[PDB]
RNA sequence: CGCGGCACAUCCACCUUGUGGUGGGUGUGGGUAGGGGAGCGUCCCUCAUUCAGCGAAGCCACCGGGUGACCGGUGGUGGA
RNA sequence: AUGCCGUGGUGUAAAGCGUGGCAGUGAGACGGCGGGGGAUAAGCUCCGUACGUCGAAAGGGAAACAGCCCAGAUCGCCGGC
RNA sequence: UAGACGGUGAGAGCCCGGUACGCGAAAACCCGGCACCUGCCUAGUAUCAAUUCCCGAGUAGCAGCGGGCCCGUGGAAUCCGCUGUGAAUCCGCCGGGACCACCCGGUAAGCCUAAAUACUCCUCGAUGACCGAUAGCGGAUUAGUACCGUGAGGGAAUGGUGAAAAGUACCCCGGGAGGGGAGUGAAAGAGUACCUGAAACCGUGUGCCUACAAUCCGUCAGAGCCUCCUUUUCCUCUCCGGAGGAGGGUGGUGAUGGCGUGCCUUUUGAAGAAUGAGCCUGCGAGUCAGGGACAUGUCGCAAGGUUAACCCGUGUGGGGUAGCCGCAGCGAAAGCGAGUCUGAAUAGGGCGACCCACACGCGCAUACGCGCGUGUGAAUAGUGGCGUGUUCUGGACCCGAA
């Protein structure tokens, strides 16, 4: 409910209030298993093109008329029975992408987020940075020694110093804004990070 | 891609407040002298679609 | 996804030819034409094997009679005599006794005869 | 987290594969006969043999004016419970309720018991609904 | 009818005394078009886990396994 | 005589009715009993029956046999009636 | 600030080419700053009178035959074209759905006008819950080639050695091809006809049956041989083994007997002398778009719910209330409104309200429940998303007519 980390070539920082919006969620995986799958599905790109019946080239000339030729209806040589033809009910290139409420979404991210908060999976820090230049060594060293685990998020905000620059070439690490903070990221990592400005703004944000 | 609702059925049978269409019945246009009043009286008004016929009316509007 | 259904087909398909082993000529080669006559192979065993349990009856009884002639009695009296007597046995083991011991079976029919009332009358 | 996460019982129904065998469906698998159905869907519309119930019947009679200033409506036994203290009435606070649809005149029904005195700015009030404002105390605009 | 094993409804007693199951009893279980319910297998993606050039996949044979769509194991070929 | 409507008791896991969703059938044959056409006819044809069976039902028996007789297979049994 | 792909002898952050990131323009060229160059302007504003003149001419409008506008000639507006007649210059003209009057809006019959928008042969870069050589465009291979056709046009099939060619020197059969012995190679079970090498098919060897016997070519009974194998008398040669034999038991063959009219399609009715299939391999037929529509299961909220377009942003997140369905219906409509309509009234009747295990106060009733307020907690809901089944329009399960 309210608990901090440790701070980077420092000493303790933090000791920040968080509502209940992050910790007493009784989050519903009905709700969290759709919104997941509909992301999974807008993720898609839908290029699963085909080719059919009048894209394929020729094919009008009806050869082998109808009685005297001891062979079958053809009426075409692309039809689907024919090799070289075409696709019957092949996979059209659909764009699609399940457009679900607010509410659904919202309700399912904060109930995730309460659940890594009422496993103590919350990590929540003031920066990182060795003053200025970005260091893939220095928050290695610092993740590792905190978390201990293989996957994380990473929620910082526009500042690209070394907030989303350390981060990077980090196997199972992703880093995010809040605006575009998503449940299937939250779901998949367990030891999330958070940003003080981060908090401000989404606590903000959800009152 | 969008639906369409038969013109027809649109302009002669009517949705309630509630589940159930009404059928103005007619057959008193065109010869009226050997119909007697008692008749049409019997035709007049705003009887319900038949339960054996809703089934496909309800589609045939929707 | 072109998923390529050969395999599922191999599945089917072998294990239909390695039980089919035994069937001549193409019955024992060709799927679709093997596949045809294990379809009458198996209702033929369906029947069968009810089939196969009359016929046994049919050939215990025989004997029984041949052993009963033998001993100057019809399968008749016999039966009716062990069950006048109350010899709840069965046809299968009476058969195996009027092979390997003629003289328990004789025994037997010695009671079926003292069970039998006396005659065609009632 | 994901291995653990699955969906409510009872959704996500098996898709009904229909040409696939004689142990799901069959070889025809639904279009179970030899006629029309077996190569086209056939209009609802059309019956098959007979003059269509609809030029059979009569057009219902009547016509619709294109000048037709529809007013929404405001139970007044709404306004009861939902101004039980009275105070002030009027559009913007029956929208701000989300009690009646915005842009539109509203008149007020007869419908309820009204017990609280408030004046009530709205437009074409019923007789009974001047007879129930008034009894309570209360005054009708327009 | 007898002697045994599965199944769906129902009756009864228990576990959340129908979430769904557990124990017992009666009756039921031919079936096309066709309705309903639950299932078998193949390919791909994600997550977790995990075997593998000390030999994966595919293929061949063999021995077994499930009520079914089918499976597992062993051996050989081959080499991701 | 049968048959039919309706009522009151009795008996039977239960069928029925209304209400919605999704299909099929919309060519029927024979036999039994009553009828018309036809010649006192047909493995003829058009009807009726809360008559069945086949159709969609395997098995026994009728020599073999879809429609008649008996008999409605959950599976196994080298058990009986 | 380099874990993007890839290559390298088997799966590479640190072996390579590369990426991140940061450099890099003589000459040409698009945009862009500046100069020259070019070009407009010696004011028409304020006020008043309206006697004068103008304000788009074979035009508009009108009549006729048509198009098109939700609008099929219908009462037919406006717009466009054709043919004859043929107006006005502000006290004018057009329009406001035949039309007249009043009111209002605006001044046609001259021209030019970027943005938002539509498309990608073609050129870089990038992705892909798209195929991986009978699929993808037909074209990974001499591809719109070969070939067919006078011609318009039609229109094929063929990928894989091994990491490396290390391409079997030499010797022996043989006319050669081809083969063999050596040998390279990890491997030749990797030899140009080359990874794996399936099935139909041909063929060699071998255990069993078969030349006196008729049946969809099997099943069930079932003899006796043969392969294998356990226990055992026994071979005691026994610190070895199962030689052989009996018996027992897997997997073949199966003498001989019973039983039995092949699949599918379509049919009242089929094994068919009713149709289709030579066999194998691969391919091949109920799917998809739409805030479509009815019903359903389940999941958000709760008299609400929901956003579309579009914006911002990076993994598809947050905004965005215009709009839709529900919220009161009846009625042709005016209009009325928990009632309303028809109708002289409505007594009646059509659509919709409000169904109590019931207490307080209370009319009704012996009891049974009707009712007005408060209540023993009395009866309660749609909406949106994702699946299912159906359906409309989309080629719509698929193939084929003339």
């Amino acid at each position: 409910l309210k608990i901090d980390v440790k701070t980077p070539a420092g000493k303790v920082d933090g000791a920040i209030e968080l509502p209940a919006e992050l910790f007493d969620v009784p989050a519903n995986i009905a709700l969290m298993h759709q919104v997941v799958t509909a992301q999974r599905a807008a993720a898609r790109q839908g290029t699963h093109s085909t080719k059919t019946r009048g894209e394929v080239s020729g094919g009008g000339r009806k050869p082998y008329r109808q009685k005297g030729t001891g062979r079958a209806r053809q009426g075409s040589t692309r039809a689907p029975q024919f090799t070289g033809g075409g696709v019957v009910h092949g996979p059209k290139p659909r764009d699609y992408s399940q457009r679900t409420p607010k509410k659904m979404i919202a309700a399912a991210l904060r109930g995730a987020l309460s659940d890594r908060a009422r496993n103590g999976r919350i990590h929540a820090i003031t920066e990182l940075v060795e003053g200025q230049n970005p260091s893939t060594k220095s928050a290695r060293a610092f993740l590792a020694s905190l978390t201990e685990r293989k996957q994380v998020l990473v929620v910082i905000g526009r500042s690209d110093e070394a907030g989303a620059k350390s981060v990077r070439n980090l196997p199972g690490v992703h880093i995010l804004a809040p605006d575009q903070l998503n449940t299937y990221d939250v779901l998949r990592a367990d030891d999330v990070v958070f940003s003080v400005e981060a908090l401000n703004a989404y606590i903000a944000a959800n009152t | 891609p969008k639906a369409k609702t038969h013109s027809g059925a649109s302009k002669r049978f009517r949705r309630t407040g509630t589940g159930k269409i009404v059928r103005q019945k007619a057959n008193r246009r065109h010869l009226l002298e050997h119909k007697p009043s008692t008749r049409t009286r019997r035709l007049d008004g705003r009887t319900v679609v038949a339960a054996n016929d809703t089934k496909r009316v309800t589609s045939l509007l929707n | 996804a072109r998923v390529k259904r050969a395999v599922n087909a191999h599945k089917k398909r072998r294990s239909i030819l390695k039980a089919s082993r035994g069937y001549r000529g193409q019955r024992s080669r060709l799927y679709r034409k093997a596949k045809e006559q294990q379809l009458h192979s198996l209702n033929y065993a369906y029947r069968d094997r009810r089939a196969r349990k009359g016929e046994f009856r049919k050939l215990w009884i025989a004997r029984i009679n041949a052993a009963a002639r033998l001993n100057d009695i019809t399968y008749n009296r016999l039966i009716q005599g062990l069950k006048a007597a109350g010899v709840e046995v069965d046809r299968k083991n009476l058969a195996d006794i009027a092979i390997s011991d003629p003289a328990a079976f004789t025994a037997l029919v010695d009671v079926a005869r003292a069970a039998l009332p006396e005659d065609v009358n009632a | 987290k994901l291995h653990d996460l699955r969906p409510a019982r009872g959704s996500k129904i098996a898709r009904t594969r229909v040409g696939r065998g004689d142990g799901s469906k069959g070889k025809t698998a639904g279009r179970g006969t030899k006629g029309t159905r077996a190569r086209k869907q056939v209009p609802v519309t059309f019956e098959g043999g007979q003059m269509p119930i609809h030029m059979r019947l009569p057009k219902l009679k009547g016509f619709r004016n294109r000048f037709r200033t529809e007013y929404e409506i405001v139970n007044v036994g709404d306004i009861n419970r939902l101004f039980p203290q009275g105070g002030a009435v009027g559009v913007d606070d029956l929208v701000a309720k989300g009690a009646v649809r915005k842009n539109a005149l509203v008149k007020v029904l007869g419908d309820g018991k009204l017990t609280a005195k408030v004046d009530v700015s709205a437009h074409k009030f019923s007789g009974s609904a001047r007879a129930k404002i008034t009894a309570a105390g209360g005054s009708a605009t327009e």
